């Protein structure tokens, strides 16, 4: 009842010291389907469950390639995902064109945090409402980052975001040592990710149409598998 | 009604613009002005809001103004907005003279000012002008012309008209005793009689009036404006039979 | 109270008041600190009460007196954030005056400039007044010792002596009594140490309390420079009398 | 109710109420009618009865000549109509200068609708409270053109349309008396139909009815006595009918 | 989008009155009394120095300001608004007239400029109306001596004698009892002192009264000699000693 | 330079010594062959113990010096006494960023507690060079050898005064744009000292 | 009177008592953050933070709560994480600009003033909101060690010992006791041990937690801000556990 | 830290560079009738034969203010230029007087030009198209 | 806004096509308690004497005076603009104007126009800080001098000043010296002639303007 008085915009604190519009933007993430990311030491994998409007429609694209060494998966608001993916693409292009340099994953996380923090403190706009998972390979190795649209970034070995993502996250946390040592064998890492994302399925089964995979590696450029290309992983 | 009147850019559920209506209603708080077009001239007569004897009557710029040598205006409403609009009209007349080497027709100037007033009702940061104008002019295209403009931006043409505090009674009196073939002297007498009958004070003293005529006969078909001085106003009041 | 839009922005109430300005005036007293200013024969002295109750707070970093320029000093009553904002603005204004007109800015002209800025804040709907009171002191080369005060309402005026704070009425009455006793409108001492001692004793009498070396802050304006006394100088002045 | 205080707000049932309120403002204006004949377009308008002390020499007409071949009529707020008419005339001359060819009726209609739509795209402006009827011929063809424009920026094409106060009655009369397969084959028939339609809602039609006739090759003729003759003929035919 | 405009702060009420202008007038009526009276050979403008502190210097703060060598002004209402208006009026007198015609403006035209600024203050979405009333006295070659009143709405009117502030009505009654067409500048000063006597509730001496006149030229205030056609200033502010001398005598 | 503009045909010296720095110059301004000012003060004060001399366009150098003094007052109000390096950097930025429109060269001499007196030179173009001693102007070209043969580090005050006097006397002797009196400023820990020497003194050296 | 109705829905509004309620609500937001303390030793500063134990999935070396503003300036904060990150970014920009312009590391008071001006500027307009972080920062300059705390109102002070967060009251009590017990001063290692003890004392909220300690000293770290190494950190943790 | 204005020439040109007077018939071309410049003024003619001082005079005040902002940033911090620009933006945005061109009092107070006169003030500096309030309303609102 | 650049291309075109565009001794001397400025009174439009009695001493403020050479219209316009600014600043500060303030205003204004305003000035004055004399160049450079000369007859005047100048001069001695320099310019230069105008500004007194001091 009182929360209804102090939630007009991101410019207003409540008497208890809370910023409600950013909290609602964070709640907007669970409206999206589940995505999983993991990595051992040489490869990074993203697994996505895609959704369609109905039987006659196509499935939503959940994995977007930012550069030949970096990609991301999205869960949440779609316009924000498009805007942030385009921004990251522009930053990678600028780095390559000006310095002949590959953009670092940590640098991309910092840039996304800087761009996201501004919408939480100025009137007229709206906070972003999409969570992102970023996989990449650079001079420091394999990297997986989780981006929260409040303006937060964390570096982790494995995680999951989206609806019902708690089961996949618990499975990943329980079996950390098994998948953290899969070096030089992409197939086992992809299988571990698929099993983890299967832990979060509810009254659903992974088909050849609703499953998407992405992998980046040492000698492996960022590649996306969809359709029959994932049939071997069931 | 109270939910759709804080801004000028919002329609009511009945499609009404309350700020424009309030600006129109504000005119009733001002003194009366009357314009009468005779067959050979135009008469403008306004009633002052003077309430003290310490006011300077000789310095007479409250109701009647000159835009150029051939067009004059009677003002009803806020005088500061009126001065803004009058300076704009003077500049426009001089611009027309500079561009075309001819005197600006009365209707073009009236339409320009009315467009300005309408535009001031269509932006959220502008309030409407709280003024009404009676234009009296002469030009080669139509002869003598009398116009009225209000805060909404609408303008109309008249043979005899009044604006201000007592428009209904003055209009009835003018309707009763207006003839299309009257001379300037008859128009002067009619304007004075209408103001005397409609005045809410005791007697129509000279220091409460402003008078002006636009006539022909200085040297030739050329038209001259005569703005009456307090002595001339008193003389006319004595001559008419009002004193 | 304030009813309507005249509670966020500075517009006229039906009584013809500006409530936001009065509320900024109310904010000016939230620090609960008193300041006094007296001008001598060739110097000006400002004294500000120093309250540092917390034992974890470094006393040396607590100050409400600022050096605006070489000759002008300022004392602020109100919150320290607005105080520092106004201090930086005043420094910039003085330097710009010197650049543009070829001579040093006098105290009264700076006070008028700050008052004009405050007038802007009192008339613009989307700007708020600073909840501070500014007191500039100097020894002007044309007017001698000078004290000027500006408020959130945009009002500025000069003083023979002045005091500001919650207990300003008592100090003002004491000063008026002393001036009626002397009838010279200033202080006849020629050494600024004597004026400092006089101001300290006047503050002690008016507030009815004893001041230690850490409960006061002193600033002195002479012909050539404005400076701030340290703890040792204040202790020496207290020991003298 | 609760969703009607801005032009950028959708109601829960997907309406924008300020547009409907501008339409309500249009509804208060004097009735305007357009009828498309076989080889001409007739615009009729209702004039409020003039006062005794009102000068009729220089009174603006309800029908404005936008260009030599296009005419415009309106219902709603008069001064807004003046602003729109000025913009339309300027645009017609600008098009004639830029492309050497005079505008078509549909082009001018689309431009006017675009201006009206633009004036609904900010919270700091008020939309025009005017609906317009644009009539004419494309300046090489004999096909009549008649369009209607609304405050929201929507325009449509009609064979006969009425806007303003008491427009429903005139629209019913036109629906019961106009045949798209067989439109009036002469100017006289179209003018008579327009006048009879206007007589359904006008007290005294001899002084409250204005008729303008637009024909190919940019002719444009405004009727005077002639309107009174048509009214008397209609009355006499009705008396003979009884 | 929503920052390219701001809604008008002054709007009409259903009765037809602009509320902010009326409230500015109310603030003016709460101000200290000021007055002005025109004679046959001068104009007197007077006001009270209502000091808010005995320790304040009355010489530092002056409510009567020279606009041009022949034009001065006084106010009732809010001081900072008046100070801003005075700066603007001096600047306008130089920009619009002196740099164009080589002359200082007549009284009526400078009054009109100030009134235009005050009117523009009431057609805005960023500022409130000014909360002052101004009395402007002056002299020019083709119009003689003049006195005008300018209101917060931007209206201005010419007066033979008038007052503004707390006791404006009683002062107006007194002046209307005392004004005639054969008055002199000294008689005007005496009448102004009498009128201010009945409004000041405290010390009524040369240190709480501010008076200025528009009279004859003052060659001693020109600052240089050598040009016979160079007329000195007409505006002159009376000192405290002169006010004391006039108060002690009749 | 601009057509009809006033040029600065000066003789400028700045010498670092054991206790600080000394900045000296002549006092002639010319308009070709005509001496428009027999006695001009070419020693410009930018701060209490930061002085400079100027060459190139006179108007441009005056504008730059005024802006730099404004900048140093702004700096002083915040952080206190600026270093000679900071003033040199501000001079260099102003001269370099405007070198396509303004012709300006500066010699900056300063004293501060940390660095104990320094000399910087900013030639035309805007580069900066920190030197034990600097010379500039039309007459300087005639004393490049002599100075190179007579400078020692950590000289006394009197030795530095004599060295500057001799060098500037030769520069005045040979250059037609260099004039009457020699003005010097001594910047040490004690304060600012002004010295002047007349033709009858140095012409007999 | 901690809730002001009618005056707490805009940033730059004064209440009838002259209070700004949005700034106080940002203070409320700060008061619910993680406990962070700073102690000023004889020739340096020590910062200590209590941090919740997260999942093993996070990379251990990429999860640091004590930000390094500059080679000689360290900083911790309590409140909204994105606001603190933005403020640290601005501080790094200011330090870099000052070092580039004046060839020396920025003095701590100048850095504090620039941060305070930036924070205060966000209480002036209704189109922004005040920062929801309180920041404890410190370092070493040519004049010695400095420790400051900065508030959402833009007010900052220099402290002998500062504390913020949920457990601010117990931390302040222990800091006052530490100041009383050591009138002469305190060394760096003693400061590290006492910071560990204070964090452990104030950690009682119930819940596994970790202690992060960093320090910047002239004698120990040569005037550089460094994290406490494994051996010294373990010693501090053991001493704190023995104290409890 | 500029003194004389720099980088004043245009690095590229286009036929739709002036978004205010774009033709409705052909949006990629400008509208010559509503420009009201005389009807025979190609844009290319504005790239040659200019007075060398016109660009310096047009951009002088902006250049001086930019130098002042840079000095504040160097000496005070980011907050000081941020606040100065914010104040100027707020003053400039909330002024819309289509019938007058004179600058506001508050702008001159912020610019420290309360008692300063230049030829811009002395010389503030008819048509059939585009001399109305509505054009200014559209330009101000971006309609 | 400001000075216009319209018809610049048209004027250049007319100049290219054979259309002819249609088209003084001053001294300042300081003495022990003030400053004197003097000038000749001949105004010529080329070789033709337009006016034999021309006032060339102009007043920036009651106690600050100046004289100029170069483009006459530029000199008059700049002097009047700076006088307006000085008067406004004096009203704003409630203080007597300083000569250094006028010097700063003139210098910055002339530097802004990059020498395209052809104003060369001698400015003398007295203010509460003392007496001051300055020379101002068109491009924006200024100088301080105890005695200065300007115009086409400036060399003869400078010779006379160099012959008979001392540190300690009375008012009468300074007036005579300035008049002698102007007379030398009158006799020996074709651009100077007729009468002499003098203005004496003494500390603590009103400025004394003596037109046609020697005819």
């Amino acid at each position: 009842m009182f929360r209804n008085n102090y939630d007009g915009d991101t410019v207003t604190f409540s008497p208890t010291g809370r910023l409600f519009q950013v909290e609602y933007a964070l709640e907007a993430i669970k409206q999206g389907s589940v995505t999983v990311g993991l990595r051992s030491n040489t490869h990074a994998v993203l697994v996505a469950l895609k959704r369609n409007a109905d039987e006659l429609s196509s499935y939503q694209k959940k994995i977007i390639k930012c550069d030949e060494h970096m990609g991301l998966s999205l869960a949440g608001l779609a316009p924000d995902a498009r805007v942030l993916s385009n921004y990251l693409r522009q930053q990678c292009n600028y780095s390559s064109l000006v310095f002949n340099r590959k953009l670092a994953v940590e640098r991309a996380g910092h840039l996304l945090c800087d761009k996201a923090q501004k919408n939480t403190q100025s009137y007229g706009g709206r906070p972003y409402g999409v969570g992102l998972l970023i996989i990449g390979y650079d001079k420091s190795g394999a990297h997986l980052l989780e981006f929260q649209p409040s303006g937060n970034v964390t570096e982790l070995y494995g995680t999951a975001i989206g609806a019902r993502s708690q089961g996949a996250k618990t499975y990943l946390e329980r079996t950390l040592d098994t998948f953290i040592k899969i070096d030089g064998n992409p197939d086992e890492l992809i299988k571990a990710g698929v099993e983890a994302i299967s832990q979060s399925l509810r009254d659903e089964s992974l088909t050849v149409d609703n499953l998407s995979i992405a992998i980046v590696g040492k000698d492996t450029p960022f590649t996306i598998y969809d359709g029959e290309a994932v049939a071997k992983y069931i | 009604s109270r939910r759709y009147d804080s801004r000028t850019t919002i329609f009511s559920p009945e499609g009404r613009l309350y700020q424009v209506e309030y600006a129109l209603e504000s005119i009733s708080h001002a003194g009366t002005a009357i314009g009468i077009m005779a067959s050979d001239g135009i008469v403008l007569a306004a009633e002052r809001k003077v309430t003290s004897t310490l006011l300077e009557q000789d310095t007479s710029t409250e109701k009647l103004y000159k835009l150029n040598d051939k067009i004059a205006v009677a003002v009803a409403g806020l005088t500061a907005d009126a001065e803004i609009l009058i300076n704009t009209a003077r500049i426009h007349a001089q611009n027309y003279l500079k561009t075309y080497n001819e005197d600006i027709p009365v209707e073009i100037l009236v339409r320009r000012l009315s467009d300005i007033k309408q535009g001031y009702t269509q932006h959220g940061g502008l309030r409407p002008f709280g003024v009404s104008f009676i234009y009296a002019g002469y030009d080669d295209r139509y002869g003598y012309q009398l116009y009225t403009s209000n805060p909404s931006g609408n303008y109309t043409g008249w043979k005899a008209i009044s604006v201000g505090a007592n428009t209904s009674a003055a209009q009835t009196l003018l309707q009763m005793d207006y003839k299309d073939d009257m001379k300037v002297d008859d128009a002067i007498e009619l304007a004075l009689k209408t103001l005397s009958k409609t005045t809410d004070s005791s007697a129509l003293t000279y220091d409460r009036l402003e008078f002006a005529t636009i006539r022909k006969g200085a040297n030739d078909g050329e038209v001259y404006q005569k703005i009456f001085k307090p002595q001339e106003i008193k003389d006319i009041l004595v001559k008419t039979g009002i004193t | 109270s304030a009813a309507g839009y005249d509670r966020h922005i500075t517009i006229f109430s039906p009584e013809g008041r500006l409530y936001q300005v009065e509320y900024a005036f109310k904010a000016t007293n939230q620090t609960n600190i008193n300041s006094l200013a007296v001008r001598g024969k060739d110097c000006t002295v400002v004294i500000s009460q120093k309250k540092v109750p917390d034992k974890l707070l470094d006393p040396t970093t607590v100050s409400y007196i600022f050096c605006i320029s070489r000759t002008i000093g300022m004392v602020v009553n109100g919150p320290i954030p607005d105080a520092r904002n106004a201090a930086l603005r005043a420094k910039a204004e003085a330097a710009e005056f010197r650049y543009k007109y070829g001579y040093d800015m006098p105290c009264d002209v700076l006070a008028k400039r700050m008052a004009n800025l405050s007038q802007i804040y009192t008339q613009r709907a989307y700007m708020r007044p600073l909840g501070v009171i500014l007191t500039f002191v100097s020894v002007d080369e044309e007017l001698g010792p000078s004290i000027y005060k500006t408020d959130p309402a945009g009002y500025y005026v000069g003083y023979k002596a002045t005091a500001t704070g919650p207990k300003q009425q008592e100090i003002t009455t004491n000063l008026e009594n002393h001036f009626k006793k002397s009838k010279i409108d200033h202080i006849n001492e020629e050494s600024w140490e004597k004026v400092v001692e006089f101001a300290i004793t006047h503050m002690i009498d008016a507030l009815g309390t004893e001041f230690s070396k850490n409960d006061l802050e002193v600033g002195v304006a002479t012909k050539d420079k404005f400076f701030t006394l340290s703890a040792e100088n204040i202790e020496e002045r207290l020991v003298a009398i | 109710s609760g969703y009607d205080r801005a032009l950028s707000i959708f109601s829960p049932d997907g309406h924008i109420f300020q547009v409907e309120y501008a339409l309500e403002a249009v509804k208060r204006g004097t009735c305007a009618v357009g009828v498309k004949g076989k080889n001409c377009v007739v615009l009729g308008c209702e004039r409020r009865s003039t006062l005794k002390l009102q000068d009729t020499r220089i009174t603006p007409s309800k029908v404005s000549k936008i260009d030599s071949h296009v005419v415009l009529s309106f219902s709603g707020l008069n001064a807004d109509s003046r602003i729109l008419i000025e913009k339309a005339r300027v645009e017609a001359q600008s098009h004639r200068l830029t492309l050497e060819d005079p505008v078509t009726v549909e082009y001018l209609t689309r431009y006017v609708a675009g201006v009206q739509q633009r004036y609904t795209q900010s919270g700091g402006v008020r939309p025009f409270g005017v609906s317009t009827l644009i009539a004419g011929f494309d300046p090489r063809d004999d096909e009549p053109k008649l369009y209607q424009t609304e405050p929201s920026g929507i325009y449509s094409s009609w064979s006969a349309q009425t806007i303003g106060r008491n427009s429903k009655t005139v629209r019913e009369f036109l629906e019961k008396n106009y045949d798209r397969k067989e439109p009036p084959a002469t100017v006289e028939e179209c003018v008579k139909l327009t006048v009879r339609s206007l007589l359904e809602v006008v007290q005294t039609g001899a002084k409250n009815i204005e008729i303008t006739v637009v024909k190919p090759d940019s002719d444009i003729v405004a009727l005077s006595e002639e309107i009174n003759q048509y009214v008397t003929q209609i009355e006499q035919e009705k008396q003979e009918q009884q | 989008m929503t920052d390219r405009y701001s809604f008008s702060l002054t709007t009409f009420s259903p009765s037809g009155k602009l509320g902010q202008i009326d409230y500015a007038l109310t603030a003016v009526k709460q101000g200290v009394t000021s007055l002005g009276i025109k004679a046959t050979n001068g104009v007197v403008i007077a006001t009270e120095k209502k000091s808010s502190s005995p320790l304040a210097m009355s010489e530092t703060l002056s409510k009567v300001s020279l606009l041009t060598p022949d034009i001065g002004a006084v106010y009732s209402g809010m001081g900072p608004d008046y100070r801003v208006l005075v700066d603007k009026s001096r600047k306008v007198a130089h920009t619009s007239y002196k740099r164009i015609y080589g002359e200082y403006p007549p009284t009526k035209l400078l009054v009109s400029e100030v009134a235009k600024i005050m009117q523009e203050a009431t057609q805005s979405g960023g500022v409130r109306p000014f909360g002052v009333s101004l009395l402007i006295a002056g002299h020019d070659e083709f119009n003689g001596f003049s006195l005008y009143q300018v209101d917060p709405s931007g209206s201005y009117f010419p007066w033979k004698a008038t007052a503004i502030g707390k006791g404006s009505v009683a002062a107006k009654t007194f002046l209307e009892k005392r004004w005639n067409d054969e008055l002199e500048l000294e008689d005007a000063i005496h009448i102004a002192l009498l009128t201010l006597k009945e409004s000041v509730e405290g010390e009524f001496n040369g240190d709480t009264i501010e008076l200025a006149i528009i009279g004859d030229e003052n060659p001693d205030l020109l600052g240089y000699t050598g040009i016979p056609t160079d007329k000195g200033p007409r505006f002159r502010k009376l000192t405290s000693q002169e006010i004391n001398d006039r108060l002690e005598a009749l | 330079l601009k057509k009809g503009e006033v040029s600065l045909g000066t003789s400028i010296m700045a010498v670092t010594f054991k206790d600080g720095v000394i900045l000296g110059a002549d006092s002639r301004t010319t308009t070709g062959a005509y001496i428009a000012n027999r006695v001009t003060d070419k020693l410009t004060r930018v701060h209490d113990k930061i002085w400079c001399c100027r060459s190139g366009s006179a108007a441009d150098t005056q504008a730059i010096a005024d802006i730099v003094q404004y900048h140093l007052e702004l700096y002083t109000s915040q952080y206190g006494t600026p270093s000679t390096e900071t003033a040199a950097s501000v001079f260099k930025e102003l001269c370099y960023e405007n070198k396509d429109n303004l012709t300006a060269g500066i010699i900056v001499a300063g004293y501060d507690d940390k660095n104990k007196g320094e000399v910087y030179t900013i030639p035309l173009g805007g580069s900066v060079h920190k030197l034990p001693y600097a010379i500039a102007g039309s007459g300087s070209t005639f004393i490049y050898g002599y100075c190179d043969k007579n400078f020692r580090e950590n000289m006394s005050k009197e030795e530095t005064v004599d060295f500057i006097k001799h060098s500037l006397s030769q520069a005045i002797k040979w250059d037609g744009s260099s004039g009457g009196v020699i003005r010097m400023v001594v910047l040490t820990a004690a304060g600012v000292e002004r010295l002047i020497f007349y033709p009858d003194e140095y012409e007999q050296l | 009177t901690s809730i002001g109705t009618g005056y707490d829905l805009s940033n730059s509004v004064f209440s009838p008592d002259g209070r700004n309620f949005q700034v106080e609500y940002a203070v409320k937001a700060v008061e619910n953050g993680t406990t962070s303390i700073g102690i000023k030793c004889n020739d340096g500063v020590v910062f200590a933070v209590e941090k919740l134990i997260t999942s093993k999935l996070l990379v251990p070396q990429k999860n640091v709560k004590i930000q390094v503003v500059d080679r000689h300036i360290g900083c911790v904060y309590s409140g909204l994480i994105p606001d603190g990150r933005h403020l640290v970014n601005r501080g790094r920009e200011e330090a870099a600009s000052f070092k580039k312009l004046y060839k020396t590391p920025i003095p701590i008071p100048a850095f504090a003033d620039r941060l305070g001006q930036y924070v205060q500027a966000h209480t002036l307009y209704n189109s922004v909101r005040p920062f929801g972080v309180s920041t404890i920062f410190g370092g070493v300059d040519k004049n010695g060690a400095h420790l400051y705390m900065l508030e959402p109102s833009g007010s900052y002070w220099g402290y002998k010992g500062a504390a913020t967060g949920k457990g601010r009251q117990s931390a302040k009590a222990e800091l006052e006791k530490l100041v009383d017990h050591h009138p002469e001063g305190l060394s760096a290692r003693e400061a590290v041990k006492q910071a560990a003890k204070i964090i452990y004392l104030a950690h009682e909220d119930k819940k596994d937690f970790e202690l992060e300690i960093s320090w910047c000293s002239l004698s120990e770290t040569n005037g550089l801000h460094k994290f406490v190494k494994g051996d010294l950190l373990q010693e501090a943790i053991d001493f704190a556990q023995k104290e409890i | 830290m500029n003194i004389v204005p720099q980088d004043t020439f245009k690095s590229q040109v286009s036929t739709d560079q002036d978004k205010s007077v774009l033709s409705s018939a052909v949006p990629s071309l400008p509208d010559t009738l509503r420009q009201q410049e005389g009807g025979a003024v190609p844009l290319s003619t504005q790239l040659n034969d200019r007075h060398p001082l016109e660009s310096t005079l047009k951009n002088w005040e902006t250049t001086q203010r930019q130098r002042q902002m840079e000095q504040y940033r160097q000496i005070f911090g980011i907050a000081e230029p941020m606040k100065r620009t914010m104040e100027m933006e707020i003053v400039n945005r909330t002024d819309f007087n289509p019938l007058s061109t004179n600058g506001s009092i508050h702008r001159d107070i912020l610019l420290n030009k309360e008692c300063s006169i230049d030829w811009e003030d002395v010389y503030p500096g008819s048509t059939m198209v585009g001399d109305d309030v509505h054009s200014k309303i559209e330009k101000q609102l971006g309609i | 806004a400001g000075l216009s650049f319209d018809n610049y291309q048209r004027n250049n075109f007319l100049a290219e096509n054979s259309h002819t565009q249609p088209k003084t001794t001053i001294v300042g001397v300081k003495f022990n308690n003030g400053v004197v400025i003097a000038a000749d009174t001949r105004s010529t439009q080329g070789p033709i004497v337009a006016d034999k009695n021309c006032a060339k001493l102009h007043r920036i403020s009651p106690k600050i005076w100046c004289a100029g050479a170069g483009t006459a219209a530029d000199t008059e316009a700049v002097t009047q603009l700076i006088g307006s600014n000085i008067e406004l600043h004096s009203l704003y500060t409630s203080r007597e104007p300083r000569v250094v303030s006028a010097l700063q205003m003139l210098k910055q204004h002339l530097f802004k126009y990059q020498g395209h305003i052809g104003a060369y000035l001698i400015v003398a004055g007295v203010d509460p800080t003392g007496s001051h004399l300055f020379s101002i160049h068109a491009h924006g450079s200024t100088d301080v001098g105890y005695y200065l000369s300007l115009g086409s007859g400036s060399l003869a005047a400078m010779a006379v000043l160099e012959s008979h100048w001392k540190q300690d001069l009375t008012k009468e001695e300074a007036i005579k010296l300035a008049s002698d320099a102007i007379q030398a310019g009158i006799w020996n230069d074709l651009g100077s002639g007729s009468n002499v105008d003098v203005c004496v500004m003494e500390i603590g007194k009103d400025a004394e303007y003596l037109r046609n001091y020697t005819p």
